[PDB]
């Protein structure tokens, strides 16, 4: 029925491709063959009684195809690697240079399963989260936790731009 | 999912974790295992501490960072753990300094205790005879006691504790060499937890001879201020001020693994790993075997042949005490033969083999092993009842059995050695194919009939002299 385009951006290693594989093929793997250039993937869900279809973009040098036609963008960091959270500031200057000024953003801490290796506290993140204009959640791509929730959340939030 | 599948299976143990950590170049796996370390029992992971810490120093930052968090956690809940980390970190680098300094950042009481012990040993260097050294040692140890009970402990001790007293008169120096090692006895009060417990209070002060261990406890106990307490136990350590113990530690792990392997399978070989404590690349401590003395000195005091001494101390060949002692001999011989072959242990003589009161032999000087450059003497064969003997045939049977057992667990052994070679300037890793040669020595390709022959060949070689 409807068509919602969403992009995934973030540092290398944070888990974008497995987020995509969990969410779109319900599959995960520890061994990893690198994504060469670009992917999208698609799956349809329903929000508020309406059949929607979501388009996710998986990211070398950033051509501006990314950030084109995105109603929403999931900006993801690895909770267990502090630097990835640190660069969320640089990922938003990018996103303001190359993307729609009225776009939906979710901050995502991935790899929440690595409890004992955690380098970024949920509070520090959520503080920054509501201090700014981003929605916030923590996911784990390895185990099927909150991956579905994450998408369905951002997708519900989106259709509300009637 | 097939990899993640394995890691979540029952098959996953601390061994496998280290193997993947060591080999895998995938940072997602490295980080994943770093986290999974926490789920394991403290005891199982502890055994591999030298490997882990070695990796941290000499491996990619990615690998270190996955290990560090677990280390810091352990360091924070146990200063003993902290101590052993700090000591190992320093010894294995001559990147390291930062984590070491952070851990030491507290341990001063212990570190001063250890410093003094080392300091003592170095002074005896000016005294050229064994007997002269001992008297200087005894006096200066008495000065330690002046240092109060100090909330310091022997990491070489099985448990957490506080040191209360040093029975200096019982301490003895073991040789006349330039940097001679020396044996001391230490009194301690056992803890339930070191980290939470008050250092005990001083209790005011109001002969050494060849004797069994428990008689020595008796003698020491009756004289000691603290002896009445039930909390009280006696420990012992050998102090080596100028000898590297990093190879010694490696052998220990190998001995410990091989011991478990033969234990896991049901092969009644016998061997005895003795605890090692690395303090520097220079210096270390050893937990000694009690109730044991060198074959060589056993032969100088007895004036007997090895067999004859056995007969004297236990009884004639028709007695149980003898047959038990003979049996303990035979099982310990097969064990150490196998250890000597696999690790290619050299410089084997009766100065390096101890005999305990129950009949086991014990090898001790694990210099000259592997790449760095065992004897069945008739004195040994006689105790076994001779070449045609049933007990001797049994000796050969165990070696094959113990070999078959070893093969079933080869990877656990090679792992210990193969990791340790990392960035190593130790003489035991001198070859191009140290680990490669080691694997060949397990003869994994051979059939059992082939191994029987190889065992036979081994024994024939051990006899030529
Ligand atoms: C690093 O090399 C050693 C390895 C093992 C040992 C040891 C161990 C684990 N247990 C004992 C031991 N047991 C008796 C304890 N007290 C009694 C009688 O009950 C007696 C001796 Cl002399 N040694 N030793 C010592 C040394 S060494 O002190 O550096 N030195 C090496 C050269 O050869 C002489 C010994
Ligand atoms: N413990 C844990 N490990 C994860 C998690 N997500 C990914 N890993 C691992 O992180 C590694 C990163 O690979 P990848 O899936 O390509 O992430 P990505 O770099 O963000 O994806 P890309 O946009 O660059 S193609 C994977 O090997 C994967 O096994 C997680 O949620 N928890």
């Amino acid at each position: 029925d409807y068509l919602f385009k969403v992009v995934l951006i973030g540092d290398s290693g944070v888990g974008k491709s497995n987020l995509l594989s969990r969410f779109t093929r319900n599959e995960f793997n520890l061994e990893s063959k690198s994504t060469i250039g670009v992917e999208f993937a698609t799956r349809s869900i329903q929000v508020d009684g309406k059949t929607i279809k979501a388009q996710i973009w998986d990211t070398r040098a950033i051509t501006s195809a990314y950030y084109r036609g995105a109603v929403g963008a999931l900006l993801v960091y690895d909770i267990a690697k502090h630097l990835t959270y640190e660069n969320v500031e640089r990922w938003l200057k990018e996103l303001r240079d190359h993307a729609d000024s009225n776009i939906v953003i979710m901050l995502v801490g991935n790899k929440s399963d690595l409890r004992h290796l955690r380098a970024v506290p949920t509070d520090e993140a959520r503080a920054f989260a509501e201090k700014n204009g981003l929605s916030f959640i923590e996911t784990s791509a390895l185990d099927s936790t909150n991956v579905e929730a994450a998408f369905q959340t951002i997708l519900t939030e989106i259709y509300r731009i009637v | 999912s097939w990899l993640l599948r394995l890691f979540e299976s029952k098959l996953f143990d601390i061994s496998m974790a280290i193997s993947y950590l060591y080999n895998s170049k995938e940072p997602g796996v490295q980080a994943y295992i770093g986290n999974r370390l926490f789920c394991f029992r403290n005891e199982d992971v502890d055994f591999y501490l030298p490997q882990l810490l070695n990796m941290y120093i000499h491996m990619d930052e990615d690998v270190g960072d996955a290990i560090k968090p677990y280390i810091v956690h352990r360091c924070r809940q146990s200063i003993n753990f902290s101590l052993q980390c700090a000591l190992l970190l320093g010894a294995y680098s001559s990147r390291g300094t930062k984590l070491r300094k952070l851990i030491l950042s507290r341990l001063a009481p212990e570190r001063e205790f250890i410093k003094s012990l080392m300091a003592i040993g170095k002074r005896l260097a000016t005294l050229p005879t064994k007997e002269q050294k001992t008297q200087r040692l005894i006096s200066e140890l008495s000065l330690l006691n002046h240092k109060l009970p100090a909330r310091v402990w022997l990491p070489t001790a099985g448990f957490d504790h506080h040191v209360v007293r040093v029975p200096h008169t019982q301490a003895v120096v073991l040789n006349s060499k330039d940097k001679a090692p020396y044996l001391i006895y230490v009194e301690v009060l056992e803890c339930e937890n070191f980290d939470t417990t008050s250092v005990p209070a001083r209790i005011p002060e109001n002969v050494a001879l060849k004797e069994p261990w428990q008689e020595k406890v008796r003698r020491i106990r009756e004289g000691s201020p603290y002896g009445h307490l039930p909390n009280w136990r006696l420990l012992s350590v050998i102090v080596k001020c100028g000898d590297d113990l990093r190879q010694e530690l490696l052998a220990f792990q190998v001995l410990k693994q091989l011991q478990s392997i033969w234990e896991q399978e049901r092969v009644p070989l016998w061997i005895k790993p003795y605890k090692i404590l690395v303090i520097s690349a220079d210096s270390g401590m050893i937990e000694p075997v009690v109730n044991a003395v060198s074959i060589h000195q056993v032969k100088k005091q007895s004036q007997l042949s090895l067999l004859d001494y056995f007969l004297q101390e236990h009884g004639s060949y028709t007695t149980e005490a003898f047959l038990s002692a003979q049996r303990n001999f035979v099982q310990s011989c097969a064990g150490y033969c196998l250890v000597c072959y696999l690790l290619q242990v050299k410089d084997r003589h009766n100065g390096n083999i101890l005999l305990d009161a129950e009949g086991h032999i014990i090898h001790i000087d694990f210099g000259f092993i592997l790449s760095s450059s065992f004897k069945l003497t008739t004195e040994f064969v006689d105790v076994m009842g001779g070449l045609d003997g049933d007990m001797f045939n049994y000796y050969k049977m165990l070696m094959l059995q113990g070999l078959i057992a070893a093969r079933k667990h080869m990877d656990k052994v090679v792992q210990i050695v193969e990791i340790m070679q990392q960035g190593s300037q130790l003489p035991c890793f001198h070859g191009s194919s140290t680990i490669r040669n080691l694997k060949e020595r397990f003869h994994m390709s051979m059939t059992e009939e082939q191994l029987q022959l190889l065992v036979e060949q081994m024994v024939d070689g051990s006899m030529r002299s």
